[PDB]
């Protein structure tokens, strides 16, 4: 009666059930087993050809093992053929299949990454022991440096040798005014971009002043002394150091004059630390301009600096000591001479996996591209379908060879048959890195079609062949012109432009399709000089019409007056007309530099030209501050994917900044390292990381420790998630602690820097506070002693969540976006307090999240304040819980914080379209600030099923919130408290709308990463509707209200 | 008729109607101008803008202008294809004028679609794990081979030193010396035998893996074209209805 007695016959019940923890796999300490047995047998191969097998402990150093081996070898024959043990080193084959020599004999058996448990004894070849700490490099990298040396490809070899230009330059800037500049690299000043202060910050200062606390130590290394100043906000560290020394050294035994003289001898012996972490104030910015100060002002805190001896600082900086590595056709025939069309011979795909029943026939689709296509897309015939497919036909492309632009690319795809459907795909650069038009035969191993792409061809996809051999390899052949065809010099292109210009000046009275040429003269029409800036203001995703394109192209020379139009102009050039392109090259040559946030568009997939991308990098070189770079560093690392060649300007820009500023370097390493599993970028990012690692100085050794820590945690959780699943928390937690107590973990997980922030040191592990959270992903809650001198002044304990299992990079981006929305709001005076807690992907679905102390999910609020019997939870309990925390005048401020944070997180969320909010993913801190966690999919990715103009409200303010927002009324909809709130939401909504270009562009730049939520520009197009960019701002306000009203049902007009 | 027009709809939802149609397909649509002819050409959408007349050259209406260019190419107006495919969903939806039963069909197809999208997602993970598992198998094979070399070298290494230490002193020790030297050697060589057997056993596993890998791609490719048509039909059924935006969500 329930199911009409209809049987499901296939259904049989002997990871939907327990639906969590998807990404795998990763092998640990020995091949095929995660953690080696505590006691283990290792064959030691001796130089006398004997195998003696020691039983060793898992945790034992090679010093211990050698020492025992050479005791135990005595008992075997041919002992008199051995030297003293000191004349030997251990070698073995590792899991990366390389024979590593083990130089550092303090290393433990579990930490060597052996393939099989065995150790060959040898006298050390390669007499530069020093040099073969390339092992250090390929640890940090996660692939051995020897794997690059045997790459044939000259581009790679050329990258490696030529990139050192950049390293050697950066290392020079460091040892320039040493030791100060070394300190400046290592400890660069953590500083807001603007010295100007928002209105609302200034007004916490009583007429621009701050009480501060400078601290000092005298003898031995114990007692400390405050010196509680009240300086001007905009006074530099040197001035602040004076006043600490003044007050420290005022006396009844010193005259006024005598004091001034004891100040000057002391004043520049010292520099300012931040108590509790390794941050420092080493250059003349206003105190207010350092981030720590400005935080302290907002949080209502008295800053706690420390007076530090420069020599006790310059003590701690070791020398960086850079070393150059071991790796140090007669003018051809110009592309413009070649008198033919392009034709490409498709030959034969080999490895095509298709059901001959299911699929009728298969062919090779093709196209020439430049982001968009410079000719009609063509296929070939549907020949030898499915069973062993082979077409030996020249495809014929209607474009002359000289009209191929520098950044031209072939994009192809094997398809199935309107039954049209892609199997594989792959793209090739028609020009190589040496500017050489491609000729002869090519093997191209193809990529599988990803999730979001239903399209036939995929040209945004990475240029180059798949490294995975066993995949559809479609080989092919390019025309030959008895010569290595090459792309013209700039000199040659300049002339052709200067000519093409003059030639336009004699074209005559009438031209139908004025379109591409002015016919205006030096005087343009005022209605049009208004229509151009009108175009310029529009966002990148408001596509341009052919009228508008031709129009922009005609007035290209006036477009120099309005530099910001450039992105639009460039997309109106016909890249299949070298006449037009050559002219554009001469504009871009001295086009006025533009704001980095506008220039960053020009390094997305829609601007593949080298000259354009150059200009962009030149913009960044001028304007983009070391502050603003490290914000957008994610998008800039991503955007490398769209560079045609290994060696380019963008790479050389970043690599240099990374070696110039150790704080950038830190995140640069991790962001590249993060994506090293992904074979689209493995080689490229590997090569780059090798450069950085080779040139970055001591930090390599620091990174190596952070890297060793993460690997241990990766292993530990991999066991908890496999074979310790279906065990009680009790049993798991017992396993966890047992393991963390072993000396190798104690070694590896204790003295290092948080990758979330290398300013924080991580000291000893407090295992009593380390635990596995209740999630099925088995995340670790880890806790470390802050081993600063002034732990107490900042935080005695540092705790961060390690989570093997989830792809942290969607979160990472939304949190970055929030970071930016906050900044935009605040720096244009209006205070909405977002809390972009720290996130960082360090792997393939492996990462770190910042713990925010003293905060709870609403659900805990309600579980705590919930009366027995369990009938219903009370709406007021949030409010009651919050009242219970903030009592007196403190209350009034806590509701302002709640209200200010709740409006920001309403607008941000609605705009971004993050996952529906509810009690287990919204959090409230004791001081009354609200913030979201676990955002899910960010651009409305559950609209990929159904969807269609849903324009959802993910943060729907239930009663709970509304009560709190209007102090404690009933019928909260009708208070000034809530009127004020609404007007925050409207001012916040419009503020983001005026910067909408940026947000589009940040998303545009992230298309690179294989995030399923960002497969193509239409994904990003949600953010248009939600911001209502096609409408007027007054309509947009009303739109936003309309949206906010219907999700709430009354309140908003 | 100028409201109906067999294609006049009146940005984003244009592109998602122009998604995956052929080279020629078109339709017609903020103080910029009036209507916009969004014509698709080889994976990229071309937008053409529009006293009575509807750039320089006498066409009295919006329907006047598009019938002319359905016959003819657009090169003569602006240098760089025709309006061949006026694509715009009553043809095959079981012609159902039953407003409710078209809504039920939407759910059936949308449950099939969403079923199918998981099958496609599951398999894509198996594929990608299996790539990783395969290349980890391949690297191990090299590791084995390199391991073996070191032992093959080792059994060779002793033959030089051991058979220098048999002949120099044959009487001294003799079958006390050379027995316990031969024991070691016979450990060393059958150990090599075990290793080589271990490698072999991985290669046979690698082929069975590479076979399974082939089978996953095969079935991905057989799921894919159904996932498009099942999707495309759902969007035509869902378009026919909207010819009740909030009523849809429960079926969907
Ligand atoms: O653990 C060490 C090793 C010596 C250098 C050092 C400097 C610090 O500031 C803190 C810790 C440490
Ligand atoms: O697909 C498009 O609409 C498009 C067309 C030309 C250039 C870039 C694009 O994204
Ligand atoms: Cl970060
Ligand atoms: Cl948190």
């Amino acid at each position: 009666s329930y199911y009409h007695h209809h049987h499901h016959h296939d259904y049989d019940i002997p990871q939907g059930a327990m639906g969590s923890m998807p990404p795998r796999p990763s092998s640990g300490e020995l091949w095929g087993i995660h953690l080696m047995p505590p006691r283990i047998l290792v064959e030691c191969l001796l130089p006398n050809g004997m195998i003696v097998t020691l039983e060793c402990l898992r945790e034992a150093t090679l010093i211990t093992i050698k020492h025992e081996l050479f005791k135990e070898a005595r008992k075997y024959p041919l002992h008199q053929l051995l030297q003293d043990e000191s004349s030997y080193i251990f070698v073995s084959v590792t899991q990366e299949a390389e024979r590593e020599e083990f130089f550092d004999e303090t290393r433990r058996l579990c930490d060597l990454r052996l393939f099989q448990p065995f150790l060959k004894v040898i006298e050390p070849v390669g007499n530069r022991e020093e040099k073969i700490l390339n092992r250090e490099i390929g640890f940090a990298i996660g692939m051995p440096v020897c794997e690059f040396d045997m790459v044939k490809d000259p581009e790679v070899q050329d990258f490696r040798r030529n990139i050192l230009n950049v390293c050697k330059e950066a290392v020079d800037l460091r040892d320039l005014n040493s030791p100060h500049s070394r300190a400046m690299y290592v400890y660069p000043p953590n500083v807001e971009s603007s010295p100007e202060l928002p209105k609302h910050i200034y007004n916490k200062l009583d007429k621009g002043q701050i009480i501060v606390v400078i601290w000092v130590i005298v003898s031995p290394n114990n007692d400390k002394q405050k010196y509680t100043l009240k300086i001007n906000h905009d006074c530099v560290p040197e001035q602040v150091i004076a006043e600490a020394i003044r007050k420290k050294t005022r006396s009844m035994l010193l005259s006024s004059e005598q004091l001034k003289l004891c100040v000057l001898e002391y004043q520049g012996k010292y520099i300012l630390k931040v108590c509790g972490c390794d941050e420092y104030f080493l250059e003349k910015y206003p105190l207010s301009q350092y981030k720590y100060i400005r935080s302290c002002i907002m949080l209502g805190r008295m800053p706690n600096l420390m007076l530090m001896a420069k020599e006790s600082l310059y003590s701690q900086l070791p020398m960086d000591c850079f070393t150059m590595p071991s790796y140090s056709e007669t003018s051809t025939k110009s592309l413009w001479v070649i008198n033919s069309a392009l034709r490409i011979k498709i030959l034969c795909a080999t490895y095509v996996n298709v059901n001959i029943r299911d699929i009728d026939k298969i062919y090779v689709r093709t196209g020439i591209y430049h982001g968009g296509e410079p000719l009609c897309d063509n296929v070939n015939t549907q020949r030898v379908p499915c069973s062993n497919p082979r077409w030996n036909e020249w495809l014929n492309y209607d474009i002359y060879i000289p009209d191929l632009p520098r950044a031209a690319r072939l994009c192809l795809s094997i398809c199935s048959v309107e039954e049209h459907c892609p199997l594989a795909w792959g793209n090739i650069n028609l020009f190589d890195y040496t500017d050489t038009l491609v000729s002869g035969k090519m093997a191209l191993n193809l990529w599988p079609v990803p999730h979001g792409l239903e399209d036939l061809l995929n040209p945004i996809g990475v240029t180059g062949s798949n490294p995975n051999k066993e995949t559809p390899c479609l080989e092919l052949e390019f025309d030959w012109f008895s010569s290595v065809v090459k792309f013209p010099d700039m000199s040659v292109i300049e002339e052709h432009a200067n000519w093409s210009v003059s030639r336009e000046a004699g074209f005559s009275y009438s031209h139908a399709g004025l379109s591409n040429r002015l016919a205006r003269d030096n005087e343009l029409r005022e209605n049009d000089k208004e229509q151009l800036k009108a175009i310029s203001t529009r966002d990148p995703l408001s596509e341009i019409t052919e009228q508008e394109k031709d129009f922009l192209w005609s007035h290209r020379h006036y477009c120099v007056t309005i530099p910001e139009i450039l992105p639009k102009l460039l997309l109106s050039v016909k890249w299949n007309s070298r006449d037009e392109v050559a002219q554009m090259y001469c504009l871009v040559k001295d086009w006025p530099p533009i704001k980095p946030e506008q220039a960053m568009e020009l390094l997305d997939c829609n601007y593949p030209d080298p000259m354009v991308r150059g200009f962009a990098v030149r913009c960044l070189e001028k304007y983009l501050t070391d502050d603003k770079l490290s914000q957008y560093l994610i998008q800039l690392v991503q955007v490398l994917k769209y560079e045609q060649y290994l060696d380019n300007l963008l790479v050389r820009f970043l690599l240099k900044k990374a070696l110039t500023n150790q704080r950038i370097g830190h995140f640069f390493f991790w962001h590249l390292k993060s994506e090293m599993h992904n074979k689209t970028v493995s080689q490229r990012f590997g090569l780059l990381l090798e450069s950085y690692c080779r040139a970055c100085g001591m930090y390599l050794k620091h990174l190596n420790r952070q890297v060793e820590a993460m690997e241990k945690l990766i292993n530990l959780t991999d066991i908890l998630k496999q074979e310790k699943k279906d065990e009680t928390q009790k049993v798991q937690m017992k396993f966890l602690v047992e393991q963390m107590r072993r000396p190798d973990f104690m070694d590896a997980l204790q003295g290092f820097l948080s990758p979330l922030n290398p300013a924080h040191q991580l000291g000893n592990l407090r295992l009593e506070e380390c635990r596995i959270m209740s999630s099925a992903k088995r995340p670790l809650w880890l806790n470390w002693e802050n081993p600063d001198i002034m732990s107490e002044l900042l935080f005695q304990n540092n705790e961060i969540i390690f989570k093997n299992g989830d792809d942290l990079r969607q979160d990472m981006l939304t949190l970055q976006i929030i970071r930016i929305m906050e900044n935009i709001w605040q720096n244009q005076g209006l205070d909405l307090r977002m809390l972009p807690y720290g996130c960082l992907s360090i792997g393939d679905c492996v990462g770190l999240i910042e713990v925010v102390r003293n905060s709870h999910t609403i659900m805990q609020i309600q579980c705590k304040g919930g009366l027995k019997g369990a009938l219903q939870f009370n709406s007021h309990t949030l409010h009651q819980w919050l009242k219970d925390k903030n009592k007196g005048e403190i209350y009034d401020a806590a509701i302002d914080l709640f209200t200010r944070s709740c409006a920001g997180y309403c607008v941000a969320t609605f705009i971004l379209g993050i996952g529906d909010r509810h009690n287990s993913n919204i959090m409230v801190k004791d001081d009354g600030q609200l913030f979201h966690i676990d955002f899910g999919h960010f651009l409305d990715h559950k609209k990929k099923k159904f969807g269609y103009k849903r324009e959802r409200v993910p943060f729907v303010l239930t009663q709970d919130f509304l009560i709190v927002i209007s102090k404690g009324a009933q019928e909260c909809t009708k208070t000034r408290e809530f009127e004020r709130f609404q007007e925050m939401c409207y001012k916040a909504y419009l503020a983001i709308r005026q910067h909408a270009n940026l947000f589009i562009n940040l998303f545009s730049m992230m298309l690179g990463s294989g995030m399923p939520e960002l497969q193509s520009f239409d994904d990003i197009a949600y953010i248009r509707k939600t911001l209502a960019l096609d409408k007027t701002e007054q309509e947009a306000l009303e739109y936003f209200m309309k949206q906010m009203n219907d999700a709430h049902h009354g309140g908003w007009t | 008729s100028l409201q109906d027009a067999e294609w006049y709809w009146g940005r984003e939802e244009v592109n998602e109607k122009l998604r995956d149609t052929a080279d020629g397909t078109f339709l017609v649509r903020k103080m910029h101008g009036d209507y916009t002819l969004t014509l698709r050409k080889g994976g990229n959408n071309k937008l053409i803008k529009i006293d009575g007349k509807y750039s320089d050259p006498t066409f009295s209406s919006v329907v006047e202008l598009i019938n002319h260019y359905r016959n003819e190419s657009l090169a003569q107006y602006n240098p760089k294809v025709k309006l061949l495919y006026p694509v715009s969903q009553q043809d095959q939806v079981v012609k159902e004028d039953n407003i409710e039963a078209v809504g039920k069909k939407l759910h059936e197809y949308n449950t099939q679609f969403q079923e199918k999208s998981r099958e496609y997602d599951r398999l894509y993970e198996e594929y990608t794990r299996t790539s990783q598992e395969i290349q980890m198998k391949r690297t191990a094979i090299e590791a084995f081979n390199e391991t073996i070399k070191i032992f093959e070298e080792q059994c060779q290494t002793q033959e030089r030193y051991s058979k220098e230490y048999i002949e120099k002193f044959k009487r001294e020790g003799n079958e006390k010396e050379i027995q316990r030297i031969m024991h070691n050697y016979d450990k060393l060589k059958s150990r090599i035998s075990e290793i080589i057997d271990s490698r072999r056993r991985l290669e046979e596993d690698l082929k069975k893996q590479a076979a399974e890998y082939r089978e996953i791609d095969k079935r991905m490719n057989s799921i894919k074209p159904d996932l498009i048509q099942l999707r495309k039909t759902r969007d035509q059924y869902l378009m026919w209805l909207t010819q009740r935006q909030k009523k849809l969500n429960e079926w969907l």
